[PDB]
């Protein structure tokens, strides 16, 4: 069966209230809301419908949220990010008199091998209960110091991608405002790990690059690098190098000159630095992963519900059109199929309006109407499903004694046993 | 020189081998494969040398598709170079195939671009559909990072006050009389404005000309990353960590499941810099504190560790001995 | 085992012909299921089976 | 033949937890582990194999000496 549905209360055409902040904040507050600030009630929306979000594995690996919701009555599991700064209590073992309880500090935005873990069971079990996937990805990267890679960090990393390859249900990941992704944490996540079914979103106050903006300015921009920019911008330095490459000065002078400019040199160097920092996060816009082809779309976050409705029903009804292909014809490959919806689309319709296929609403609707239709129109859809599967099972006969001739004369017999008289006759004439 | 013994040298200061020294090195260790062997079994009489191993370079067409080449060595165009080897083994007289990748740490050092990860995707794919064995030589800096060069050069700061600098700066801009040479690139999209009574073009998307360098590499690098993971499903999918490995270079070693390491090599997510900058102080001295042999060999991400390559790429044909040719 | 399976242009390995065996009556019975559950290509699975028969099995065909 | 491996030791062996650097009060430490007993890095090792030794298509061949899993806190 599919996911069931329901006739939610909450509507599909609110916007979300809560905006995810560049300061900490609880992950949980953008899927369910949270009261507002200032009064007594007044519930501030978030992004999934109202008493829906419903958490697992809450006090383990705190650094990541995973739980259940709906989305305008569409079942679906999450994945969130924390940002800020948790405790671990560590007990101590009864066994050894000599052990002590601990506490270790775990910054947010970051995998450590529990929450990394925590992440695979949930994709693992979501998969299988039969629900699509929304992920809400603010990770900054993996943990690197001894403790972690001696905690083996690197092992639950690969099975993340191990999980996510294996997923047959929609995933949706949809970078949020103010949030990143870094490197590590693309490779285990990015669509193209599953791209029959994981789709990749950001908004406009997002950012994704390799490396942040810090540690390529730690690469790219040296202290020599720097000086170069410096000798085009500044007008003090500019005046001094100026004054130095200038022949038949004096030594003295090409000395003091050459004090000068190391002095100003070294006075500099923070702002340009912060220079070459805005540089560099000039290039991790999402404009530059929207033209460079790496997302589907960008998104404004106080429609995005309205968008992710919208997308995920029109995907669950190709799921449904699709597979009944699938069962008609179990060679085709993917693409094939879509290429074949398409012009199905097309030809009923008609080529004027081939321009609605890239509107969520209308095709969902014309998808609903021609599976969910009987005894009605007819779901010329249907008819063309059963063609299909008419052809394949006619070439798997062909296929069958073409490559086995031996068995051919008993076959001919058994179908002229459960045929019309003027059929014999066109076996026998012909 | 001008190639081949220029690139060996470069190599070699770095504690690693030349890339095209690993199919001399191979036919060397299989040599000591038929020797060691030999108290374990009444195996024929070995294969000369030259008949021993027969291998063609995989290369990129203009298409994406590989081409069987053979053609001198020191020919690569980009950091990463792929084979097809066939040779002779003990327990495998006639007809025993393998595909071999590796990066060139002399390349542009190590860094992965997407013509690297197009080939990595492609020779493994034909593993798969031969079914037979994926061996994998890292070393390499993680993914290719880099700036818009041209911009770098010709941007202009908006001061809040010129003859102070430290009261901050507003924006970054070009002048119009080098916007109109970049712009038609969709190197950098900019808005206009006047401040001042000047015309400006405050840079707010910087995209850059050069391909290898922006988000592209994201993409190709999960690409790849699925790969491996289904590599490990389908065939034998074996690693040999020569020099380094850092960030997706870990986790496709990571995802063979099957790790030689060689002394004096780290396997890493983060440096050392990055990590003493956050945390305020010099709290690791070296990177082999955080991916050396002492913390991946008792942790069991490295199977087993070697002295230098040719033990390595030995350790490999060991493990080869027990398998079978393919997965039929 | 090791007889049977390895042994060829010798005894013949009649394990092989017993196998051949089940792998024509499977055949036949995929191509029976097949066009039994969907009759509705049956006259066209005909035609085809036609085509490659010598014609002592055509007259079968038309006889029987 | 090749087959895949796996045994169980009785002797009791000594794991050394070295500290970590970032936190001054930090101490390195030793763990008693003893013989004949599953710890989760020994059942993380024994199914790592397993998993390792099948997708490579080789026999398994295990010698168990095992008196059960290790139930401390
Ligand atoms: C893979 C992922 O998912 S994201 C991970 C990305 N990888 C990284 O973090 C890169 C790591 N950065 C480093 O530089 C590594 O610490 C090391 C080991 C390479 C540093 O080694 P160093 O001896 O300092 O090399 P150095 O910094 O001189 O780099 C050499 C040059 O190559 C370039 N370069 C170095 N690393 C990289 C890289 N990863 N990508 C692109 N270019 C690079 C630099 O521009 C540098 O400039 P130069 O020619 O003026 O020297």
């Amino acid at each position: 069966s599919s996911v069931p549905l329901l006739n939610s209360k909450d509507p599909i055409d609110r916007i979300i209230e809560f905006v995810p902040t560049k300061t900490p904040y609880d992950p949980r507050w953008m899927l369910a809301g949270r009261p507002h600030p200032t009064q007594k009630g007044q519930w501030l929306s978030g992004f999934f419908d109202y008493g829906s979000f419903s958490e697992i594995m809450q006090p383990w690996a705190q650094t990541v949220v995973v739980g259940r919701a709906r989305l305008g009555g569409i079942p679906v599991g999450v994945v969130a990010v924390e940002t800020r700064t948790v405790e671990l209590s560590i007990p101590a073992d009864p066994a050894n008199l000599d052990s002590e309880a601990k506490i270790i500090q775990q910054a947010g935005q970051v995998w450590f091998p529990d929450s990394a873990f925590k992440t695979y069971q949930a994709i693992k079990d979501f998969n299988r209960e039969g629900l699509p996937l929304m992920v809400f990805a603010n990770w900054r990267g993996f943990s690197g110091g001894m403790k972690d890679m001696y905690d083996q960090v690197l092992k639950f990393g690969a099975y993340i991608v191990d999980g996510l390859r294996e997923c047959c249900q929609p995933v949706l990941v949809y970078i949020p405002p103010q949030a990143e992704l870094r490197g590590g944490s693309w490779v285990v996540i990015d669509s193209s790990i599953n791209p029959r079914h994981m789709e990749m979103y950001a908004d406009r106050e997002s950012r994704g690059s390799v490396l942040e903006p810090e540690g390529t300015v730690e690469i790219k921009f040296r202290r020599k690098d720097l000086v170069k920019t410096m000798r085009r911008v500044d007008p003090v330095y500019i005046h001094l190098a100026e004054r130095l490459g200038t022949p038949e000065l004096s030594t003295a002078e090409r000395k003091e000159l050459e004090n000068k400019l190391k002095e100003r040199e070294e006075f500099l160097i923070p702002i340009y630095h912060q220079v070459a920092v805005q540089f560099a996060d000039l290039h991790d816009t999402p404009g530059r992963m929207q033209e460079k082809g790496v997302i589907s779309d960008i998104l404004d976050w106080k429609t995005s519900r309205t968008f992710f409705y919208w997308r995920l029903r029109r995907l669950l009804l190709e799921d449904l059109v699709k597979k009944k292909i699938h069962n008609a014809n179990p060679e085709l490959t993917d693409g094939q199929i879509q290429a074949m919806l398409r012009r199905w689309f097309v030809e009923v319709e008609g080529t004027v309006k081939a321009y609605v296929w890239d509107n969520n609403k209308d095709l969902a609707e014309w998808l609903e109407k021609q599976l969910t239709e009987e005894d009605g129109v007819h779901s010329v859809i249907e008819e063309n499903i059963k063609c299909i599967s008419r052809d394949y099972v006619l070439k798997q006969i062909r296929s069958l004694v073409q490559a086995n001739p031996e068995v051919a004369m008993d076959s001919i017999i058994h179908m002229t046993q459960h045929i019309s008289p003027t059929q014999r006759a066109e076996v026998i004439r012909i | 020189k001008d190639l081949l013994q220029s690139k060996r040298f470069q190599a070699q200061s770095l504690g690693t081998t030349y890339i095209y020294d690993i199919p001399e090195m191979f036919r060397q260790s299989l040599i000591k494969l038929w020797e060691s062997m030999s108290t374990q079994a009444f195996l024929p009489s070995p294969p000369l040398p030259s008949d021993m191993l027969t291998y063609t370079e995989l290369v990129l067409d203009d298409q994406g598709q590989l081409v069987h080449m053979n053609r001198l060595p020191g020919g690569n165009e980009i950091g990463m170079v792929a084979w097809k080897m066939t040779f002779k083994s003990p327990e495998y007289p006639e007809g025993r195939d393998i595909i071999v990748i590796g990066n060139d740490i002399t390349y542009r050092i190590g860094s992965f671009g997407p013509q690297e990860d197009l080939l990595f995707l492609r020779a493994s794919e034909l593993a798969r559909a031969e079914g037979i064995p994926r061996i994998y030589v890292s070393a390499n800096s993680g993914a290719r990072i880099g700036l818009a060069e041209e911009i770098r050069h010709m941007f202009h700061v908006a001061w809040v006050d010129p003859e102070d600098p430290y009261k901050g700066y507003r924006y970054l801009y070009l002048t119009p009389q080098d916007y109109k040479r970049v712009s038609a690139l969709n190197s950098v999209h900019c808005e206009h404005v006047e401040d001042e009574g000047e015309s400006r073009y405050k840079i707010t998307d910087i995209i850059g000309k050069e391909e290898g360098i922006g988000p592209e590499n994201l993409r190709g690098s999960g690409m790849i990353a699925g790969e491996s993971s289904l590599a490990y499903n389908e065939i034998i999918t074996i690693s040999l960590v020569t020099c380094r490995a850092i960030g997706i270079g870990a986790y496709l070693v990571r995802l063979g499941q099957r790790t030689i390491q060689v002394e004096n090599s780290h396997l890493i997510l983060t440096g050392a810099g990055a990590l003493n900058k956050v945390l305020g102080r010099e709290v690791y001295t070296s990177n082999n504190q955080l991916g050396g042999i002492q913390i991946m060999h008792n942790n069991g991400v490295t199977h087993c560790t070697v002295c230098d390559d040719f033990e390595g790429v030995f350790t490999v044909l060991h493990w080869l001995s027990y398998m079978p040719k393919s997965v039929h």
